[PDB]
RNA sequence: CCAAAACCAGCCUCUACUGAGCAAGAACGAGGUCAUGGUUUUGGCGGAAAUGGGGUGCCCCCACCCGUCUUGAAACACGGACCAAG
RNA sequence: GUCAAAACUUAUGGGCUCACGAACAAUGGAUGACGCUCAAGCCCAAUUAGUGCCCAUUAUUCCUUUGGUAAGGGCGAGAAAGUGUAGCCCUUCCGAUGUAGAUGUGGCGUGGAGGUAAGGACGAAGCUGAUGGCGUGAGCCUCAGAUGGACCAGCCUCUAGUGCAGAUCU
RNA sequence: CGAAUCGCCACUUCUCUCGGCGCCAAGUACCUUCAUAUUCACAAGA
């Protein structure tokens, strides 16, 4: 009886995950075509388009845990950047932009592409479950973690940690911070800022490349 | 990176390309070049490797 | 890495092929990946290391398993 | 397939005939071995623990179980594919005749039969 | 190699406020490795000139600028730079190159060697293409003549890498490696 | 029986590049035989390099020079020392590799007429020096530093050359035959082969 | 049937033996065995002296050169087969078919001679730079 | 027991926008691999073989005498020839 | 560049340089050595080229161990309601360095005792050991003595004059 | 005494600024031996 009701649910969930990610695919294709029209409108209008600011950065701890000061050392813990190539998505509040500004030599970050978000959540994605670090494998796994009619798909997660979400904290917090491998082909200098020809600090959209070699 | 060849069409600097598909055609500096053993040797090794 | 001991020992066809009983011995490996941007490659010889005496010496890298 | 096959010998047992090879944890700030410099001897630790379902298993594949007399053999009658009796060193060659022609009749293995 | 420095034009403004309801937009040509540095150098000038800062502004366009063509030409790069040894040398060197980006990056390597000057000490002040004659500098003037021929003297011709060799027979090109 | 030796001809090679490339091949098991070490070049005027060597020669154990650093003056012994400084000279792997190298001043009669002589293009003088910069030919500096056989070798080098050249026109009729014999071989029955030879450039 | 045997190795293709008793021998690939099994290359023994026999695909270098030997009936090559009269008879029946299949081709005279060829990694030779 | 090949899984590697470029997205195809999992196959070896251990040597590599007080010990700082019993 | 893994001395990059050049006065001799000079130097940029590679006790992943006073499931031979053992079984997760020090340990080991169980003249203890085997380890066990000659291991409980390379220790 | 090694040559083996050949018929004609050595395994052969 329950044995099959587990089927009615597992079938109903992909019916939902299908329905969800069909919307998210449309909500991407549409949102970006709309964001192309405007910047394209404006070029016709001899006119600039102030693109909406990033509302999510994929912060990545990039120096190791030795010799770090008590203020940086706390901010990294609150970012949950406790190891080297840990990663988290943190949305760019002023209060966060002032946390990130406090530990930039310890982190590389930028504004993840939707693809960067997919790869981390699908490949490197791990839910916290009963404190266990649990590899994402089922959408069943996700709906149980997130008791939230909003958050069912792994596509629900990627939208939250990309669109900026109303559950961006509800989602990203239920994820273990990402444990990325060191960037293939290496860094540049974990000591200099990115614009110095180094590695640390905000590197805008370029983080997707750097973070792609890692994932 | 380049090795000058004994061939050289007379020409003017910054000359347009269609001018060149012209002038070299009026000499066949290229068709003349492949005739040389220096050229054949290059296409010869390029046939053995191929 | 073909070399030899100082006594004969069982070889791959010691009984089927008496002709093949040398005190010649061989240690097999696989090329594992290219090493450096030059022509060098990494060979793990089975689970074991190849002996340090092998160094400077004729390894013979066979054309098989073939791909091509 | 064991982690480490070597003994964890005491540091500098080789220089001092009196020292047993048996392990003592090194002490002294300046001990090269407890400061664990790379060229030095290793120390035992939890990480060298053997795999736990192959543990205690002799290459015969049996776990040895001590045996002293013919009655012990029946302690191994029903688990004769798991335990192998190792007859105690001090049972007489007399009694071992009896353990052995009985450890044969029962299909129980013996390490030193 | 292709130029060291891409040609960006970063456009941006101090973000709107009741203090400044309709702020000036600022175009700013930069020669940067990549936009994140071009965006950076752009905010360097915004505070060093407009007193606006990166927190308070917003780049409106990071886009790279298309090359004029590919014909060999002639560039007057105007390059201020800094050192402890020299605190601000205005200096219009001219360079001969195919592109503004190429003349400029060429001006950084030139400037980094004759002056131990890092990228961020330097700031380009403009990169006009110049006509033949305007170039006062005598070095590139040698290359103007429509009739210029020179030998490629005393070449080192390394083999294509696939063909390179450690040992070769002496009056032959049999390999021996 | 001879082993798979390769007799590098060291004339007009940079000392330390040739010494570095050779020192590596000895490790990879090549049994090299350097020759014409008299002809190795070094960057700079001879005076630059005599002073470098005389600062070398200046180094000896005061306690007992007899066991001190030894300052060999043969260009070949100088090349062996240069090449042992570039290999693990205390491990047997390198002590071995150094004995697989045989330097000679000039090219000795045992080593001549033995096979073609190799060259190290990465260590060529023209490949390395800026052509108009001054350079020190090695056997020339070391003549001023104590090598006594600099003219013994030149007398020998003169002899192998005049001798090798006499044999080069002793055989001119012979080489000319195969040139003629081989050109008329194309005209022979090799018909379809003549087209497979045209492709590939033969 | 199932076969992952690679596209480069197809029946009737010439194929260098890289290993085993018949190193360097060009050998036509007569057939692949009924399951994803080892190829049955044949010399023909009339040429290079290679008997009908099995070889793993990993131990040959399938040359681009081949022969349109669909005409030949290699059906008598079955796994159950794997010098006795029944087998000596089998190749004789086959090599003569296989050998004529080689004859039908234009440039079929070289391929007879091409199969008399023996491969050898001569010094200075770079197979990895080779194409086949 | 040693090998080798295969299969499956795993795993890994190898358009869009823009004005030719990117801050840009997948696909096809192929390879690698058991110090990955499961599926055998096929050969080699079989008084000996085989794996493991042990011993001795070598090779390449790594490696500062320990205890000690001390900020700091390889210290040109102290204690230290060997072993047994205590 | 060699030593030295990697540019088998890569660049189809720019400059600069002839004599030195490569983060924190006296034993001869130190860019680490050699050597390098169209660099093997310096500034700059690069990554196969106007169409990279090498090396960590690091990261990631896999296997194993151990710990968790961590999360769950379960109760041919096994399936014990269990802190801890040769762990009741399986699953997943996170941790692991460490002086002084603290603590744990069905942790090791010694002489003795209350018990239990057993062994020994067909050879106890002791000792010897290319005797292997087991255990992370302290150690245990077996084999062999061409050693010995009569005592004694296991297990639970009790006990202590209980574990030694170092005291200029006796 | 079983060995590891695996191109040769008086067409390179001078000098000073595509060497020839060899790779399975002593030749381009495939005459013609090869198996069971039974699909890798030191080439079992020099
Ligand atoms: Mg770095
Ligand atoms: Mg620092
Ligand atoms: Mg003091
Ligand atoms: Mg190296
Ligand atoms: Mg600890
Ligand atoms: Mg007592
Ligand atoms: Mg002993
Ligand atoms: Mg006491
Ligand atoms: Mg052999």
């Amino acid at each position: 009886k329950a044995i099959a009701a587990n089927k009615a649910a597992r079938v109903a969930l992909k019916k939902a995950a299908y329905a969800r990610g069909l919307r998210y695919s449309r909500e991407y294709r549409s949102a970006e075509k709309k964001l192309v029209h405007l910047r394209r409108q404006a070029k016709s209008c001899g006119n600039y388009y102030l693109e909406a600011k990033p509302k999510v950065a994929v912060v990545t701890r990039i120096r190791g845990i030795a010799k770090v000061a008590p203020k940086q050392r706390k901010i990294l813990q609150l970012l949950r950047l406790r190891q080297i190539f840990n990663t988290v998505f943190v949305r760019l509040n002023k209060p966060m932009e002032n946390m990130l500004r406090a530990v930039e030599p310890y982190i590389a970050y930028g504004y993840p592409s939707l693809r960067t978000v997919r790869m981390m959540v699908y490949k490197r994605g791990h839910l916290k479950i009963n404190g266990q670090r649990v590899k994402i494998v089922n959408n069943q796994m996700i709906e149980s973690k997130y008791n939230n009619e909003n958050i069912v798909c792994a596509e629900d997660i990627v939208n939250q940690i990309y669109t900026g979400g109303k559950h961006f904290r509800e989602v990203t917090n239920g994820l273990w911070p990402f444990k990325l491998s060191p960037p293939a082909g290496g860094m540049r200098q974990k000591r200099r800022h990115f614009v110095e020809g180094g590695d640390y600090g905000n590197r805008d959209a370029l983080i997707n490349r750097f973070l792609a070699r890692m994932i | 990176n380049v090795e000058p060849l004994k061939f050289s069409v007379e020409l003017s600097r910054n000359c347009s390309t269609k001018t060149l598909k012209n002038v070299l055609a009026e000499k066949k500096i290229l068709e003349k070049y492949a005739a040389t053993k220096s050229a054949r040797r290059i296409a010869a090794k390029r046939a053995f490797a191929r | 890495y073909v070399y030899h001991g100082y006594k004969m020992k069982r070889c791959v066809r010691w009984s089927k092929a008496p002709a093949r009983r040398s005190n010649t011995r061989a240690i097999w490996g696989r090329v594992t990946r290219p090493h450096g941007g030059s022509g060098a490659v990494r060979a793990k010889f089975n689970g074991s290391a190849v002996p340090a005496s092998a160094i400077g010496k004729r390894v013979r890298v066979y054309l098989y398993p073939s791909r091509i | 397939v064991k982690k480490r096959t070597k003994r964890f010998t005491r540091h500098k047992c080789e220089l001092f005939p009196q020292l047993s090879s048996s392990w003592r944890k090194p002490r002294g700030e300046d001990s090269p071995v407890r400061r664990r410099y790379k060229g030095q001897k290793a120390m035992p630790n939890k990480g060298y623990g053997s795999d736990r379902k192959t543990k205690y298993i002799t290459p015969s594949g049996f776990k040895n179980f001590p045996i002293h007399n013919v009655q012990d053999l029946y302690m191994l009658l029903m688990q004769n594919r798991k335990y192998a009796g190792v007859i105690s060193h001090t049972v007489g060659a007399k009694s071992r005749k009896a353990i052995v022609r009985k450890a044969h009749e029962l299909d129980v293995r013996l390490i030193n039969g | 190699v292709k130029p060291h420095l891409r040609h960006y034009c970063v456009v941006g403004r101090e973000t709107p406020s009741e203090k400044n309801p309709a702020p000036t937009v600022y175009k700013f040509e930069v020669f940067a490795p990549n936009f994140v540095v071009a965006k950076s150098r752009f905010w360097r000038m915004m505070r060093e000139k407009n007193k606006v800062k990166s927190t308070h502004g917003d780049v409106l366009s990071c886009k790279v600028v298309k090359d004029r063509k590919l014909a060999a030409r002639n560039y007057s790069v105007d390059i201020a730079y800094y050192s402890q040894r020299c605190g601000y040398t205005h200096m219009v060197k001219e360079f001969r190159d195919v592109s503004k980006a190429g003349a400029v990056s060429q001006a950084y390597h030139d400037l980094a060697s004759r002056h131990r000057a890092r990228y961020h000490n330097i700031e380009v002040l403009g990169v006009k293409s110049i006509p033949n004659h305007q170039v006062k500098r005598l070095s590139i003037s040698e290359y103007h003549a429509s009739n210029l021929s020179f030998p490629l003297l005393h070449r080192r011709v390394k083999a294509p890498r696939k063909d390179r060799v450690v040992f070769v027979k002496k009056n032959t090109k049999r390999a021996v490696v | 029986h001879r082993p798979e030796i390769i007799v590098v001809d060291l004339k007009d090679h940079v000392l330390g590049r040739a010494a570095a490339i050779v020192a590596k091949q000895l490790l990879l098991g090549k049994k090299i035989t350097a020759v014409r070490c008299e002809q190795l070049t070094i960057a700079g005027t001879e005076i630059r390099n005599k002073i470098k060597y005389l600062q070398f020669l200046r180094k000896r154990k005061l306690s007992n020079p007899k066991l001190g650093p030894f300052h060999h003056r043969s260009p070949s012994d100088i090349f062996l020392r240069t090449v042992r400084s570039m290999l693990p000279r205390y491990t047997k792997r390198g002590q071995k590799a150094l004995r697989q190298l045989v330097a000679y001043e000039g090219i000795p009669t045992n080593v001549v007429r033995t096979g073609g002589r190799v060259v190290i293009p990465k260590a060529q003088r023209h490949y390395c020096y800026r052509s108009e910069r001054p350079y020190t030919v090695l056997g020339n500096m070391c003549k001023h530093v104590g090598w006594k056989y600099s003219d013994v070798v030149k007398k020998l080098e003169t002899a192998r050359v005049e001798k090798a050249a006499r044999h080069h026109k002793k055989t001119e009729k012979l080489r000319a035959a195969w040139k003629s014999a081989r050109k008329e071989a194309l005209s022979k029955v090799s018909k379809n082969n003549l087209e497979v030879l045209k492709k590939f450039g033969y | 049937e199932y076969t992952t045997l690679r596209k480069s190795c197809k029946p009737g293709t010439i194929a260098i033996i890289l290993a085993g008793r018949f190193r360097g021998r060009r050998v036509v690939i007569l057939k692949q065995l009924p399951r994803n099994g080892p190829l049955v290359i044949s010399g023909p023994m009339k040429y290079n002296g290679v008997p009908i026999r099995r070889i793993d695909s990993r131990y040959i270098i399938a040359t681009s050169t081949k022969v349109d030997i669909k005409n030949v009936d290699v059906s008598g090559i079955t796994p159950d087969i794997f010098v006795s009269d029944a087998r000596a008879q089998l190749q004789k029946k086959v090599d003569a078919a296989l050998i004529e299949a080689i004859r039908k081709d234009p440039l079929g005279k070289e391929k007879a001679g091409y199969l008399h060829s023996v491969f050898t990694i001569k010094p200075g030779d770079a197979p990895h730079r080779m194409r086949w």
